[PDB]
């Protein structure tokens, strides 16, 4: 979608494995600001929104 | 009220310890007031502030 209509997604009940969006080189920018990028497959979430 | 003098000793002393385990729940300032979540959440070089 666009920036004035930007698309927000749900994701709940699942295991989500970060190390793939880490270790993937498609990425130009992966900046995380409250949280370490490595630590993310060690912590449990909810209200994650994309 | 006879006995207050001990008594003010007494609660001086518990409201003192109370008041400094009450002020390991402030974060001063940081993200968060617990250790461990800082330990689990950031790299240490953010970490370390």
């Amino acid at each position: 979608a666009s920036v004035y209509a930007w698309n927000r997604k749900r994701i709940s009940n699942c295991v989500a494995d970060y190390s793939v969006l880490y270790n993937s080189a498609s990425f130009s920018t992966f900046k995380c600001y409250g949280v370490s990028p490595t630590k993310l497959n060690d912590l449990c979430f909810t209200n994650v929104y994309a | 009220s006879a006995l207050g003098k001990l008594q003010d000793v007494v609660n001086q002393n518990a409201q003192a310890l109370n008041t400094l385990v009450k002020q390991l729940s402030s974060n001063f300032g940081a993200i968060s007031s617990v250790l461990n979540d800082i330990l689990s959440r950031l790299d240490p070089p953010e970490a370390e502030v």
